[PDB]
């Protein structure tokens, strides 16, 4: 086929590739700093709910 | 830390009730159906400021209004009173069931002379609506702040770009 056909074909390659370059740099970039100061959507590790805890009034008036 | 500081020694002279359990626990029905007022705000007070020291203003009052309670079957039928206590002494377990005809003199003394009814099985065991003055804590607790909850995930999910992206894998 003609030259112009791999000419388009590989510029669309190169930004399909550059795209993911950056993106992969990106990540390297997120998930460290999601790890550090931790307020990110993920890396939250588990803790207990405040949910399940006795909140009506105890046998000692001191609580 | 800071200050633990506590009310001073002025304040911590009650006219302490000077009986023992015995009549301390003859009476009891009665007492507790007299002297409720001072007793349902203070206790109230116990649970609400979850401090010893805020409730001194009503821990004094509970004991004051004993005495009047106390002195009041002195000038009545105290010696019936005074049977009754001398027999709850002698079982070891303070029982009632065994001390019943000196029951039932407290009972019709201080029926007729001051009008304190026997409290029904069950009536002292009832949750009651006290009225108060003082506002409730804002924090019972002095819990401090609260930290700022990450903020929430949302939006439309959007594919994946590029697919995996991960080494040459593609789609």
């Amino acid at each position: 086929d003609g030259p112009e056909k791999n000419y388009e074909k590989t510029m669309a390659i190169l930004q399909i590739e550059a795209e993911k370059a950056e993106l992969r740099l990106k990540e390297l970039e997120v998930r460290r700093l999601m790890r550090a100061r931790g307020d990110g959507p993920w890396y939250q590790y588990p803790t207990i709910d405040k949910a399940l805890i006795d909140h009506s009034p105890k046998t000692t008036p001191d609580n | 830390p800071g200050i633990v500081e506590l009310p001073t020694l002025e304040d911590l002279k009650v006219q302490e009730v000077k009986v023992s359990s015995s009549v301390l626990k003859a009476a009891a029905h009665h007492y507790g159906a007299q002297c409720d007022k001072p007793n349902k705000e203070f206790m109230l007070c116990r649970w609400e400021e979850k401090d010893p020291r805020r409730c001194l203003e009503e821990g004094k009052l509970v004991n004051q209004c004993a005495l009047d309670f106390f002195r009041q079957i002195k000038r009545h039928c105290a010696e019936p009173f005074t049977e009754y206590w001398t027999c709850i002494d002698y079982s070891g377990l303070q029982l009632f069931r065994h001390c019943r005809k000196q029951q039932a003199k407290f009972d019709e003394c201080v029926l007729d002379k001051l009008g304190w009814v026997r409290p029904d099985l069950g009536e002292l065991s009832k949750v009651t609506k006290v009225k108060t003055d003082r506002p409730l804590p804002e924090n019972p607790y002095h819990s401090r702040a609260r930290p700022e909850p990450n903020p929430e995930a949302e939006g439309d999910l959007k594919p994946a770009k590029h697919g995996s992206r991960l080494f040459f894998w593609t789609m």
